[PDB]
């Protein structure tokens, strides 16, 4: 009491916020993410000086920290896997890192690990910690995206390439030695396995040229590579989830479909809308913004309304649901991604723009229709909302080239000269083209670009990406695309581009008034800058 | 426990129902306009709510005001401290002419005449810090109002960031879509009767007694509350309606008297309960017309006709007239009647109801003009999108006098002489006076007359009291000057503070001292915003009186013997007014400046005062 | 939420585009006849809602070999307000300043609607009249019905008569139907074709369907346009306010 307790109750106060002080007051602490940066390095560093008795942990502890104790309990071994969409036991590796704790090495003569779990299980933990639950391979069922990617990579063209791959695998070192774990037919008559490899190799191809992310002839015994099979592999998509969005998505596919496509994902094939969640559920169903078709019984109507939650940053009671919502958008990411991808391989304007936003909200964890001084991480809460309410077009702020005209239409003097400055380093484009025929069908445009901001490295990085597309009067059929990157080196000066265009042979007898050419940054929200090029005078030869 | 209590109560109140969409609305909406029934609660829970949801979200916000009349100011400012359970300086507060009882800076919520916060505007052309507005009875045409319209629609283009709100019980739905609409269902009933033959001179006392002796055999226990156009009928009716109860019949009926001259006191007795038996009938002016809640109101009227005050721009020739009120107008009367209870209206309206006729909601434009091109509105006042400015002919007007008056340069764009005088919450000759007056250095008597011929009538005069009486005429003493008698009144008021004793004692109206003060130490305050010397320093009540004759401009008069006088403008033939302190002599100087020209059944000067041919002659 | 089953619903608007039907009689030499380019017609339908209205002026320009053949070439979408049966437009634009613009005509306007009639409505003669009444009298009248299956094109000219009752009509209520001719209108020659192509000019804002938005609606606006692909009725765009509640 002596000792302690005027350095304890010194340290205990100064910053502790939460709950957690009056546990510190009583010498036990407790240690989680989503805690107070300072508040958990408080934690650590009273349990390694002996004030607190009782560091009470999730797991992250046992990877991120060093910080250990004679004694480590797991209580429960209970964990929600979102991925499986339901509570499973807690995986060995897990209780192996937990255990990493147990011990001082330099102070203590032992240390002590306790496990605590249903009676079932016990077995199965006692097997774990005691040398005896086997390593064995998994490589079947991620056979078929794997080898995707290898006959992407095109080291794979023919079907022993495959079966040799498969040899530098854990699976095959693994098959040879338990063949019967693995239901190989006849080790013996197989030799090492080369008629299975290939039975299984094949197998595989078939499905994959089923989903045509792949080529396949059996009789001639070709493999070829797709441009879908290539977005799975770049990308890191499930090969299932790649079938989906290739029936799908369409010329005439929307944004209240493309949430459901997203949904449909293989990645979201466990979620679930289990009982208790459904009331909460449906408060939020009914406030989603973009139109849900589906019910709230249907899992697609979770997944969706929990993606749009994540782009409104909404604000989730439940632990089951958060941990799910966090799966989500870990993934939303590159699955969005890889829908854009496909989109724009296959010319749909409207659904390419509209997945490029998706891909910005993800990113930005907001909305298309906000300003996007909210983008700007180093702007205060207040201003924005004035700009939000008012109505004022966003490209109408961006204008004033006088630092104290953009002050006015604020209503504040001193954040009136801040956001000048920050105004300054929002991107913007200049775009001209014009166009020469080179034969009738060839059509040549030539473009000239400034691009108009001043660069900051905290807030653009080492470069700012462009998507350049020309796209027909309809503004539904990409023509041609390309990505610009922009560089400090790059702002300011202006540079020119060429590219070829082949005019579809209606256009080629009645030339369509105009053309589109865009530049939207795939980054920075209403950074968009298009110009109509137009075929006002012209022969085609 | 008395807050929960309050709580529980604005909880059953109609506009409850709607208050997330409605907080919904304005967060998303530059603009918005409110709609919903008189007492649905608008006015006192519209901006309680924007204050809470910041207040209850880590939040703070501001806000500014209701709508356009003092006593409506004054009074829901002290409502809704009640329904905060807080003094009236903490978050309530009001600012009126002569009033003021500020609010903190910061959270809190700011409740003004619309002239107040046109004042205002001077020292911010962006009104910031002022996160919300609100809006109060929009459908009150007045010219302030109407200019602050103007400056807001162009704020809200500059300044986003800002929210307005708009807000009346009756208003045209489509004219709201020419310059997010939000419903608000629900209160009590008000059934509307419609007079039945040509309600041609619209004081047929025949059809007031007869009214009156129905609703009397009707045995529904309320009060009565007529709308008369100004004092003369107001007495005359009221007398006459006595004359014939003891003709034709206290101990029944008590007839009560509501118009903006009247003593405080009276006033407030309009809101307070007869004695247990006793109807009692009010007689008022558009004073009672909207915001109110006189409980005990069943049964109101409507004679139908207002006061209004009448420009002519080619002849510079003002006068007030009796005219046919406006449909917006009749509704909000009507409204007096079924905030409470189940009510009844009754407009004599059958002539110029001609309803359809009755105009929705006239006035000249110039201060308007002025807001718009300070706001840069900035394509010309006759392509501001408008509502009104209605007439061609009255936009041209306020052009070529904002020309002549030099607020306006060869471009028509602003001068530093317009960009101050569209700060100012004044007429902009008043405007210019002043800043003749801050040279010189007699700003603070000009400031009082400015803020006076800007303001209800000072002296009380008991119902047909022919004439002040000569204590309130030896308030001129020796200067025969309306503008003087005011001056003294001020003063001495502004010293006595046991001041409803020393307004009793002199016979004077304490809220137009009140609104008087107010109005000059708003314009004072204005003025050193906008970078000037005050000061009062000499023969100044010459040098001052002399200024009159320059922000009254063309309101110069002869005296052509007893109560007869003769307009400088060709020679045409008035009569002092009644009220006037120069009601009756032989005097000094034959020359007056006056601040109205008042059609009734001869034309009337108003406000006069006594001017030597050299103040004439040079300003 | 009425909104989210209509905004469901034409999300498959594309579908109506498979039955479309041209109103014809006899042709004659004598009068005009307006082509509508086929792309043009697509894609306004594909913007539009399916109950309430849709508007948009029509700009185009005369060929050589008949002076009498007006090509619809722009169709220029404006800030306006629809409702179920009506929409109140804002004022004809001023596009002179945009490329391209040279020598076009204002030939009139095109809407969709909820209910086939041989005829002109009255909501439509008075909004036509709303329009065109002071500054150019010729301008026709394209009503497009559309419908869960098809879409169905009939072009009016406006007799003065038709005009004057209009004036006289500022405003419409549900019930008065007071005065009102079916002649008040006369079929136009439209041909749809599929071998001119037509673009589109919008608002600079983009924002052309000011529902949610009723507040700043300017039914007599200056405002700014630009040739670009317009945006759908119940775009994100036209409706800050639901980001809001989320």
């Amino acid at each position: 009491d002596a000792g302690s307790k005027q350095i304890l109750k010194t340290e205990a106060a100064n910053v502790l916020d939460p709950s957690l002080r009056k546990l510190i007051e009583s010498g036990i602490g407790t240690h989680h993410a989503g805690l107070t940066r300072s508040d958990r390095s408080l934690s650590e560093d009273l349990f390694a000086d002996g004030l607190l008795q009782v560091l009470v942990c999730t797991a992250t502890l046992a990877w991120g920290v060093n910080l250990p104790a004679h004694t480590v309990i797991i209580k429960g071994t209970d964990v929600y896997s979102p991925e499986k969409g339901s509570w499973e036991q807690l995986s060995p590796q897990d209780v192996l890192q937990m255990l990493g704790r147990a011990g001082r090495p330099r102070y203590d003569t032992f240390g002590e690990g306790i496990i605590i779990t249903d009676q079932s299980n016990v077995q199965y933990y006692l097997s774990v910690l005691n040398q005896q639950l086997p390593i064995e391979s998994q490589f079947v069922s991620k056979l078929v995206d794997n080898l995707n990617a290898e006959v992407v990579a095109g080291n794979i063209k023919c079907r022993n390439d495959a079966v040799n791959w498969l040899a530098y695998t854990y699976l095959y070192v693994r098959m040879l030695a338990s063949p019967m774990l693995y239901k190989v037919p006849d080790i013996s008559s197989d030799g090492q396995l080369k008629k299975f490899r290939e039975s299984l190799v094949h197998s595989a191809l078939c499905i994959l040229k089923e989903q045509e992310l792949v080529l396949y002839d059996a009789e001639n015994d070709v493999i070829e590579a797709t441009d879908l099979g290539n977005i799975a592999s770049s990308f890191y998509i499930n090969h299932a989830s790649m079938d989906v969005y290739n029936r799908e998505l369409d010329e005439h596919t929307t944004q209240i479909d493309l949430f459901r496509i997203f949904s449909m994902s293989e990645e979201f094939k466990y979620v679930s809308v289990r009982y208790e969640e459904k009331r909460e559920l449906k408060q939020l169903l009914e406030k989603a913004p973009i139109p849900i078709r589906e019910d709230i019984d249907d899992p697609l109507a979770k997944v969706n309304v929990l993606l749009q939650s994540y782009f409104s940053q909404l604000k989730f009671e439940g632990f089951a649901l958060n941990s799910d919502i966090v799966f989500i958008h870990q993934n939303a990411g590159r699955l969005l991604r890889a829908m854009f991808e496909i989109c724009l391989k296959r010319g749909w304007g409207h659904p390419t723009r509209m997945l490029l936003n998706l891909c910005k909200s993800a990113t930005t964890k907001m909305w298309p229709t906000n300003c996007p001084l909210r983008q700007f991480k180093t702007c205060p809460v207040e201003v924005i909302k004035r700009l939000e309410a008012s109505t004022v077009p966003w490209g109408d702020y961006l204008q004033l080239e006088t630092p104290a005209e953009v002050g006015r239409a604020i209503r504040s003097e001193k954040y009136g000269k801040q956001v000048y400055d920050l105004l300054k380093r929002f991107p913007k484009m200049s775009v001209t083209c014009n166009a020469q025929p080179i034969t009738r069908s060839v059509m040549r445009f030539n473009i000239e670009i400034i691009a108009d901001w001043i660069w900051d490295m905290n807030v653009h990085g080492s470069l700012e990406p462009f998507l350049l597309m020309l796209e027909d009067t309809d503004g539904d059929s990409i023509l041609y695309y390309d990505v610009l990157f922009i560089t400090p080196d790059i702002v300011g000066h202006e540079f020119t581009l060429s590219f070829t265009y082949e005019l579809k042979q209606h256009n080629q007898n009645n030339l369509p008034p105009n053309f589109f050419l865009t530049l939207i940054s795939e980054n920075w929200w209403h950074s968009e800058f298009e110009i109509p090029v137009s075929f006002n005078g012209f022969k085609l030869p | 426990p008395s807050k929960d209590d309050i709580k529980h109560t604005k909880e059953q109140l109609p506009v409850f129902r709607c208050r997330s969409q409605l907080l919904s609305l304005i967060r998303e909406n530059q603009v918005v306009v409110i709609i919903g029934e008189t007492g649905s609660g608008k006015t006192t829970q519209l901006a309680q709510y924007l204050y809470e949801e910041g207040y209850a979200n880590d939040r703070g916000k501001s806000i500014v005001v209701t709508q356009p009349r003092r006593v409506a100011a004054i009074s829901v400012a002290k409502r809704v401290a009640m329904e905060m359970q807080v003094p009236l300086g903490k978050e309530v507060g009001y600012s009126i002419r002569f009033e003021d009882v500020t609010d903190s800076e910061c959270t809190k919520l700011k409740f003004v005449t619309d002239g107040i916060l046109l004042r205002e505007t001077l020292l911010d052309d962006t009104l910031d810090k002022y996160s919300c507005v609100i809006i109060d009875e929009a459908h009150e045409r007045s010219l302030n109002t109407d200019i602050l319209l103007g400056f807001f629609k162009i704020l809200l283009a500059r300044r986003r960031d800002l929210k307005l709100i708009i807000t009346s019980a009756t208003m045209n739905a489509k004219k709201f879509s020419a310059f997010p609409q939000f419903t608000i269902p629900g209160r009590f009933p008000v059934q509307t009767i419609y007079t039945s033959n040509p309600v041609q001179d619209y004081v047929e006392a025949a059809v007031s007694q007869a009214v009156k002796i129905h609703l009397a055999n009707d045995c529904s226990s309320g009060d009565i509350l007529i709308f008369m156009t100004g004092q003369e009928d107001i007495e005359t009716t009221f007398d006459t309606l006595q004359e014939k109860f003891l003709q034709v019949y206290i101990n029944d009926i008590e007839i009560l008297p509501i118009y903006s001259a009247l003593p405080a006191d009276l006033q407030f007795k309009i809101f307070q309960d007869l004695h247990g038996t006793k109807r009692k009938i009010i007689i008022a002016t558009n004073i009672a017309e909207t915001s109110l809640t006189i409980k005990g109101i069943r049964y109101v009227i409507d004679c139908g006709y207002s006061k209004l005050k009448v420009y002519n721009p080619k002849i510079g020739l003002d006068s007030l007239v009796i005219t046919p009120i406006s449909k917006a107008n009749a509704d909000q009367r009507s409204g007096r009647a079924g905030r409470t209870a189940p009510g009844t209206a009754y407009r004599l309206y059958t002539e110029d109801t001609f309803k359809e006729d009755m105009y929705l909601q006239r006035t000249n434009l110039s201060n308007t003009l002025l807001l718009l091109k300070s706001l840069d509105v900035t394509d010309e006042l006759s392509k501001f999108p408008f509502i009104d400015k209605p007439p061609l002919q009255t936009f041209l007007s306020s052009l070529y006098e904002l020309w002549f008056i030099g607020a306006i340069d060869t471009s028509g764009q602003l001068t530093p002489l317009g960009l101050q005088m569209a700060k100012f919450p004044l007429q902009p000759s008043l405007s210019k006076i002043l800043l003749i007056a801050v040279r010189n250095g007699c700003s603070d008597e000009m400031l009082t007359i400015v803020s006076m011929l800007s303001v209800p009538q000072v002296f009380y005069r008991p119902k047909e009291r022919q004439k002040e009486a000569d204590i309130a005429r030896n308030k001129f003493f020796i200067a025969k000057s309306d503008h003087l008698t005011l001056l003294n009144v001020f003063e001495q008021w502004r010293a006595n503070n046991f001041s409803s004793h020393w307004c009793n004692k002199h016979f004077v109206q304490y809220k137009s001292l009140v609104r008087a003060r107010d109005i000059r130490d708003q314009l004072l305050t204005i003025l050193k915003s906008q970078k000037i010397p005050v000061i009062s320093s000499g023969k100044d009540w010459d040098i001052i009186k002399k200024c009159i004759c320059s922000g009254f401009a063309h309101q110069a008069a002869k005296i052509t013997g007893l109560r007869n006088y003769v307009h400088l403008k060709t020679g045409v033939s008035v009569q002092l007014h009644p009220t006037s302190a120069l009601h009756g002599l032989g005097d000094l100087p034959p020359y007056v400046v006056y601040h109205e020209l008042l059609m009734t059944s001869k034309e009337y000067i108003c406000c006069v005062t006594s001017v030597d041919p050299f103040w004439l002659m040079e300003y | 939420n009425e909104w989210r089953k209509s905004a469901i619903a034409n999300t498959l608007l594309y579908l109506r585009l498979k039955n479309i039907y041209v109103s014809a009689d006899d042709f004659v030499e004598e009068q005009n006849v307006y082509v509508l380019p086929k792309n043009l017609l697509k894609k306004f339908i594909e913007i539009s809602d399916v109950k309430i209205q849709v508007a948009a002026f029509i700009y185009g320009m005369s060929a050589k070999d008949h002076p009498k053949v007006k090509e619809i070439k722009t169709v220029v979408l404006v800030p306006q307000l629809g409702h179920v049966g009506s929409v109140q437009i804002s004022n004809i634009p001023d596009i002179g300043d945009l490329p391209d613009t040279e020598g076009l005509e204002l030939l009139g306007w095109i809407h969709t609607q909820t209910e086939e009639l041989k005829f002109m409505a009255a909501s439509e003669v008075a909004t036509h009249s709303k329009l065109f009444a002071d500054k150019k009298r010729d301008c026709i009248d394209i009503s497009i019905f559309s419908t869960p299956g098809s879409v169905s094109l009939s072009a009016y000219n406006l007799t003065d008569e038709g005009y004057q009752w209009g004036e006289e009509n500022k405003d419409i209520m549900n019930v008065l139907s007071e005065g009102f001719e079916p002649t008040f209108s006369t079929h136009a020659q439209l041909l749809l074709s599929d071998r001119i192509t037509g673009n589109f000019i919008i608002p600079s804002g983009n924002v052309w369907n000011y529902t949610f938005m009723g507040t700043a609606f300017n039914q007599e606006g200056d405002y700014n346009f630009k040739y670009g692909i317009p945006l759908e009725f119940y775009n994100e765009m036209h409706r800050p306010v639901h980001f809001l509640q989320f």
